[PDB]
């Protein structure tokens, strides 16, 4: 029937873990898309910001708290990898200790990038981390012929 | 029936006092002042005494099916009002030393006066219940007034659980009677099947807690030691004076009380009340427990008259005059106890060993305690003797030989502890409203002496009131 | 009838719960001051008389309105008393 | 009718037995709520239509809520468990059980002596209690309002707040 | 078709059980609980007596009986408040002074 | 994309199903299970008193109002056994303050409803729905109508806004320790609560089953839909009121308003 899949595609509950910086664009997105998000109730955790070595156990307890269906979005270069801070005090990515499903590059990403993250995550949630033999297709490979066909761009001396 | 101006003039005691609660509550919320609240509360109770004359202009009549107003109820309302007047004048000197919230006291006493003057007027079993509980809630709460001590709260809690228990016995009995009879009106009741009698015995349990009878007397020591002496003035006099009127009216009106099945049970309770009071009362060295022990015996003498209410018409005035004499004796004695605690003093140290001397400390106040303490016993030149004399005459009239013998031997046993306290005030020594408190007990001393030597005018009032 | 609807409701509760299972010392200053709720416990008992009153008022008439005004005036006096003494105020 | 009355009366009896045998308070409060709902069912079966629904709104919806508040704020769960169960043995339960059973059998023997004269479930509507409260029984209502004011002031007093 | 005896013995059973709960336990909360139970038992007995005769005499004091229950429970609960504020022990044997 | 507003609630209900349940350690189990249905079944059976049709009436009982008040009083137990079952002083105090403002603001609905049932004079809902035949019982009782509105939106309908958060520190909202189907049970319970308050408002204040030119059941349904939309509009417009201001505008302002409301209706009815 796949009614459960429709249920999971249609509705998701976001847990906002944005840190010191990089959260003002996330707020810009959230105030347009949407006090409903609550701890120990959500199934989606959008890890953003620089994952520091000191507070990483906090992220591991919050990962443990959520329910059986767990999705994780890494946003920003500081959360996908160590980003620009390849330093003793930053762990080189949140994917080291928790599995991650979607990666959103940028520094900071755009609100539209958050929108496209929800679109790619409902697209992944709608094919049953399971590849379902459909995720080998990559945005690097899917829009490749779209991006290569671009020839001319506006000159940067104009507004 | 509807409301007629005759009904409002008849209801004037229950009205003036209720208007006083509202004005006192508004005055508390306005200023929260002790002087204004005491003045406002005593003015309302004095206004209730004045309005007793106006209901005397009205005859013997009904207000609702719940109540019947007779001249009998006129006298009982008066007894309750002077006790309320007596307790506020004894509370001001005790509460001047209280640390805070000194103003809720008069509000609760005013509620208890409403409850007392509602059990005077009774004709239906429900008014009996609206009255018992209206007076208990201030007596639930006023023995726990000044809960900062370790025993006031103790006394409040013991009285609280037990009084709710008695009210639950009274209510369950009140319905088990109404199962047989079609109405709960006293007159309409009884119109000797075991369920009606069984329901009657349950009401005796629920009534004999508050009247301090023999298997229910256990509360009367403890709360009398724990409560403040101003509360003990009201708890000794007003509550049982008001309660005794409704239990007498039920047996006078109800034809079931004519039957000997209930009569034998109440006589045995009266027999044992005298004995189980006057034997355990000897060993006490505390004045408050001593007065609480005597209360059980005094309510027993009232019962040996009440059992012969149905034989001869002299029992009506006999119960009335012993209640008047019993009021004056206990108010004078408990006023002296409270007048020794002229400040709050935390826990008052009163005992029979603490009352050595007291004549070379305060001679006038020792004389009042001696006069009243001899009046409790049965010594002549005191109003207690005339009250004792009528209950002996009532028992002789109805041929209750065991009961009248119990009063005499109970008097013989109970003479002992009254006399020790009378002589212990003669061993070797170890503000404006205070003078007003002294005036109240001194006024009562003059009254009990002149109505013991010259008792006719009080009888004229009683036969004027009795229907 | 009402019984059938009650059976349906309890059957739906049983169905959802069964389906869910198969699918698979010292407070100090904190709390206290519930006395607003004690005021409700007493005031619900006061308002139960108005609950019984509301059914039959047309045959009651003028003395009924008079003594109902007295009743709610006594309640209002008690309320302003509680306000002015400081019982009914800001509460944790 | 008879079977419904029997089953709800037995539910009330079982809840009353349950509330007097357990130790944890919240279970006792829950079973007492169940007993009160059963009593309201009895009231509706008898025909006291303004009693079964009057008990729940007030007796099982405000006062029991006050009980829940006081048992919740004391936080007495998790402390003082063992000695209460140690003292409350069956042997001391038998003691006053027979003493109350004498009262029970005496009142059963008293009530079985009368005739039955059974009454059907006559429905009493609120239209007539709206008159009877206002007929002879107006001063009962007034003195009950004064009673409730008295309860309010004694609850404010003996529950006095302070700095702590 | 139920006669008076069944309802009256039901009220008597609740009366007896409430009285026993008032007697046997130590906690003042539990004596207040048994007190309210036994008040309800007496009120039930009154209600079945009132509805026996088939007029409006059962609902006229039952309302005031539950008013008494409300006021008594409220003052008792405030007493428990101030008792636990004074002393941490909630047993009745703490307030057991002036024995004899 | 989804074209219907209700489809979101449908997807939410489907989502709450089939979610793994974890046992809480150091917690009571009977109340942890029973607290949701005290909030759900109460307002589910509050639906049993609506006159949806004279011929398809769900229950033709003589009294429905007292049942509604019985559910109103019962509702508090859900927040209280939830607070005690949280077994965390933070959540327990959060549910204690939520139940505080609940018991505080549940007082008004009965006394506000006394006015309409007094000018109606009966408890059988057929008499009320037949009373609003030409003149509705909303013109004289504006104050009663707004008081009943405030009371209906104040019973754990999120207008107080102290349910999932706490203005006071040292404590936390009590919706944290529930994460299974019980959270969906809470949402569906408040949903049936708001629709039942709207239905009771239309059938008790305004005129149900009128049918001016169209069949009256869809007239009732469309009026209920308009009041649903207006309730959502004012709920969204209503900002979060802090705990203090809610305590200030509670027993002070609307108890006298409903008492003078009873005085006015009793004076004008005779
Ligand atoms: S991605 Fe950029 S904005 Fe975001 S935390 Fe890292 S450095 Fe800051």
């Amino acid at each position: 029937n796949d009614m459960v899949n429709w249920g999971r595609k249609n509705s998701i509950w976001p847990y906002n873990f944005g840190l010191s910086c990089c959260y003002v664009e996330m707020v810009t997105s959230f105030t347009a898309v949407h006090l409903r998000a609550s701890p120990r109730q959500a199934d989606l955790m959008v890890v953003a910001g620089t994952c520091f070595t000191k507070m990483a156990p906090v992220i591991q307890r919050l990962y443990d708290q959520m329910l059986e269906p767990k999705w994780v979005i890494s946003m920003g270069a500081c959360a996908n990898s160590g980003g620009m801070y390849d330093i003793y005090s930053v762990v080189q990515g949140v994917d080291k200790f928790i599995p991650v499903d979607v990666y959103i590059p940028g520094c900071p990403p755009r609100p539209e990038a958050y929108m496209q993250a929800l679109m790619l995550l409902q697209e992944s949630i709608g094919k049953e981390q399971g590849v379902y033999r459909a995720n080998m297709q990559s945005e690097r490979e899917r829009k490749r012929g779209e991006r290569i066909a671009v020839t001319n761009l506006r000159t940067p001396d104009e507004i | 029936m509807t409301i007629t101006p005759q009904n409002l003039i008849a209801l004037l005691p229950l009205l003036i006092v209720g208007l006083t609660v509202v004005v006192v509550m508004l005055s508390i919320a306005w200023r929260r002042n002790h002087f204004l609240n005491a003045t406002l509360s005593v003015i309302g109770l004095n206004a209730a005494l004045v309005s007793l004359w106006f209901v005397g202009q009205a005859g013997a009549m009904d207000v609702t099916p719940l109540m019947r107003v007779d001249g009998f109820a006129m006298l009982y309302t008066g007894l309750v009002l002077l006790a309320s007047l007596a307790t506020c004048t004894f509370a001001y000197p005790w509460l001047e030393g209280y640390n805070d919230n000194k103003d809720e006291f008069y509000l609760l006493v005013l509620i208890a006066a409403l409850g007392g003057i509602l059990l005077a007027n009774a004709n239906h079993l429900a008014s009996l219940f609206l009255g018992i509980e209206l007076i208990s809630l201030p007596l639930f709460g006023l023995v726990g007034y000044a809960f900062r001590q370790k025993r006031s709260l103790e006394a409040s809690i013991k009285y609280t659980i037990l009084s709710a228990a008695a009210s639950s016995f009274l209510l369950f009995g009140m319905a088990l009677v109404y199962a047989q009879s079609g109405d709960l009106s006293f007159v309409a009741l009884g119109k000797n099947e075991p369920l009606l009698l069984a329901g009657f015995g349950l009401m005796i349990v629920g009534l004999g807690f508050k009247l301090s009878l023999v298997p229910f007397h256990l509360w009367t020591p403890d709360v009398y030691q724990g409560a403040p002496a101003p509360v003990s003035t009201f708890l000794a006099t007003a509550s049982k004076i008001a309660i005794f009127g409704v239990v007498m009216r039920l047996f006078l009106y109800a034809p079931v009380g004519d039957s000997e099945a209930i009569r034998v049970v109440l006589a045995i309770i009266a027999f044992a009340s005298i004995i189980f009071g006057n034997l355990m009362a000897l060993s006490q060295t505390n004045i408050k427990r001593l007065l609480g022990y005597s209360s059980i015996s005094h309510l027993g003498y009232l019962l040996v008259a009440l059992i012969a209410l149905q034989t001869g018409e002299m029992s009506m005035e006999a119960v009335g005059v012993y209640l008047a004499g019993y009021l004056f004796s206990s108010l004078g004695a408990f006023g002296v106890v409270s007048l020794m605690s002229s400040p709050y003093r935390g826990p008052d140290a009163d005992s029979l060993f603490s009352y050595r001397g007291l004549f070379w400390h305060r001679p006038i106040l020792a004389a009042v305690m001696t006069v009243m303490m001899l009046s409790l016993a049965g010594i002549p030149m005191t109003l207690g003797f005339i009250g004792k004399f009528y209950v002996l005459a009532v028992g002789v009239q109805a041929h209750l030989w065991w009961l009248v013998g119990a009063v005499v031997v109970g008097s013989a046993i109970g003479l002992y502890y009254y006399l020790r306290v009378a002589v212990s005030l003669y061993l070797h020594a170890p503000n404006w409203q205070y003078s007003a408190g002294g005036i109240v007990v001194l006024i009562s001393a003059l009254l009990v002496l002149v109505l013991g030597v010259w008792p006719q005018p009080l009888i004229s009032i009683v036969r004027l009131a009795m229907p | 009838a009402f019984a059938i609807f009650l059976i349906v409701a309890i059957g739906l509760c049983c169905l959802m719960l069964v389906g869910g299972w198969f699918l698979g010392a010292r407070l100090r200053l904190s709390a206290k001051f519930y006395l607003v709720a004690m005021f409700f416990v007493i005031f619900d008992v006061e308002a139960l008389y108005l609950f019984a009153w509301s059914t039959s008022i047309r045959e009651s008439g003028w003395v009924g309105f008079v003594e109902a005004a007295i009743f709610i005036f006594v309640l209002l006096a008690g309320l302003v008393y509680l306000v002015r003494i400081g019982a009914l105020d800001w509460t944790p | 009718m008879e079977f419904a009355f029997y089953i709800c009366g037995l539910i009330a009896i079982l809840a009353t037995l349950r509330v007097i045998t357990h130790t944890n308070p919240v279970h006792a409060l829950l079973y007492l709520i169940i007993s009160l709902l059963a009593i309201s069912g009895v009231f509706f079966s008898l025909g006291a239509y303004f009693a079964g629904a009057l008990e729940i709104i007030v007796y099982a919806g405000a006062i029991m809520v006050l009980f829940v508040f006081v048992v919740m704020m004391l936080n007495l769960g998790g402390s003082e468990i063992e000695q209460e169960r140690q003292w409350l043995k069956p042997q001391v339960w038998i003691g006053p059980a027979i003493l109350s059973a004498i009262m029970l059998v005496v009142i059963v023997y008293a009530i079985l002596g009368v005739n039955d004269q059974g009454i059907d479930g006559t429905p009493i509507s609120a239209k007539a209690v709206g008159i009877t409260l206002f007929g002879p029984y107006v001063l009962a209502v007034e003195l009950a309002s004064m009673l409730l004011l008295a309860g309010l002031v004694v609850a404010f007093h003996v529950g006095r707040e302070e700095r702590a | 078709m139920i006669p008076l005896q069944h309802g009256l013995i039901l009220a008597a059973i609740l009366f007896v059980l409430g009285l026993t709960g008032l007697v046997i336990r130590r906690n003042l909360l539990f004596m207040l609980i048994g007190l309210e139970i036994m008040i309800n038992a007496s009120a039930l007995a009154f209600v079945v007596a009132g509805s026996y005769w088939g007029q409006t005499d059962g609902q006229v004091m039952y309302i005031l009986a539950i008013s008494l229950a409300a006021a008594e429970a409220s003052i008792g609960l405030a007493l428990l408040l101030q008792l636990h504020r004074r002393r941490q022990n909630l047993n009745i044997d703490s307030v057991s002074e002036m024995r004899g | 994309v989804g074209w219907g507003g209700s489809l979101q609630l449908v997807a939410d209900m489907i989502k709450m199903f089939f979610k793994e349940d974890w046992i809480p350690k150091f917690s009571d189990r009977v109340i942890f299970t029973l607290a949701p249905m005290i909030a759900f079944t109460s307002l589910l059976l509050a639906f049993a008193i609506v006159p949806v049709s004279p011929g398809w009436v769900v229950a033709d009982l003589n009294i429905g109002i007292l049942f509604f008040l019985m559910m109103a009083g019962l509702a508090v137990y859900a927040v209280l056994f939830a607070g005690w079952s949280s077994n965390n002083k933070y959540s327990l105090l959060g549910a204690m303050r939520a139940s505080a403002q609940t018991l505080s603001y549940e007082v008004f609905l009965g006394l506000s409803l006394m006015g309409v049932v007094a000018q109606a004079g009966s408890f059988n809902m057929t008499d009320i729905v037949n009373s609003q035949a030409h003149v509705w019982n909303v013109i004289p009782q504006f104050f009663g109508f707004i008081t009943f509105a405030i009371a209906g939106v104040a019973v754990c309908h999120r207008h107080p806004f102290d349910q999932p958060e706490a203005e006071q520190e040292l404590a936390d909202g009590y919706h944290i320790e529930y994460s299974g189907m019980k959270f969906g049970l809470f949402f569906v319970g408040e949903y049936i609560g708001i629709v039942t308050i709207s239905a009771l408002m239309v059938t008790l204040f305004f005129g149900g089953w009128q049918g001016p030119l169209l069949p009256p059941f869809i007239w009732f349904a469309l009026k209920t839909a308009f009041f649903m939309m207006m309730f959502i509009l004012i709920r969204a417009s209503l900002p979060r009121p802090r705990y203090d201001q809610v305590m200030s505008f509670g027993w002070k302002i609307c108890l006298p308003l409903t008492l003078i409301n009873l005085l006015v209706t009793a004076a004008v009815i005779l």
